[PDB]
């Protein structure tokens, strides 16, 4: 199947959460580049194309990969509105 | 047309948001800004 | 451009139907939160 899906399973207290966390997660891991990966240069996901192992431009596959450390943390409440929507720009290239 | 009110378009789940160890830090970024003189 | 798509508009199903509705005569308000007309033709169909 796809990566540790049974353990990504556990992570969330339901079923929905993990596909609203993933896709969320991968918005802004599509958004600013991959510029804000809690996943190191050795354990990025690759392809095998032109003979040549490329980072995959699958952003929902590498949130999956992400959280799978648990790097990431979740919840209902974290931050504000707006409030969220420069901080990320700033430590990371909004551009 | 609405989003369904269900699954992923559930109230319960919905607002769920995802932050990175180091944007944890934006806790930190509204934490030392305050007490003047 | 490489973009992930945006969230989207009103289809022509509903608006088309509000519009049919309104043709025959019955009030069709799409009221927010606290039961204030939202503008589900954005600009527009309002007037002035």
């Amino acid at each position: 199947a796809e990566p540790g899906i049974d353990k990504l399973f556990g992570m969330v207290d339901s079923k929905y959460r993990l596909t609203v966390v993933v896709a969320k997660r991968a918005q802004q891991l599509l958004r600013h580049g991959f510029k804000n990966t809690v996943l190191e240069p050795e354990e990025r996901p690759k392809m095998q194309t032109l003979e040549g192992l490329f980072d995959d431009p699958n952003a929902e596959t590498w949130a999956m990969k992400e959280l799978l450390t648990g790097r990431l943390v979740f919840g209902e409440n974290l931050v504000p509105e707006d409030r969220l929507q420069k901080e990320m720009e700033r430590i990371y290239p909004g551009e | 047309g609405r989003l369904i009110p269900a699954g992923t378009g559930s109230d319960f789940v919905r607002f769920t948001q995802v932050v990175d160890q180091k944007t944890l830090k934006a806790i930190e970024e509204a934490r030392k800004e305050a007490v003047e003189a | 451009k490489g973009e992930d798509v945006p969230e989207p508009s009103v289809p022509e199903s509903f608006r088309v139907l509000v519009k049919e509705l309104q043709a025959l005569a019955l009030d069709v308000q799409t009221l927010d939160e606290k039961d204030n007309p939202v503008d589900i033709f954005e600009g527009l169909a309002s007037k002035r």
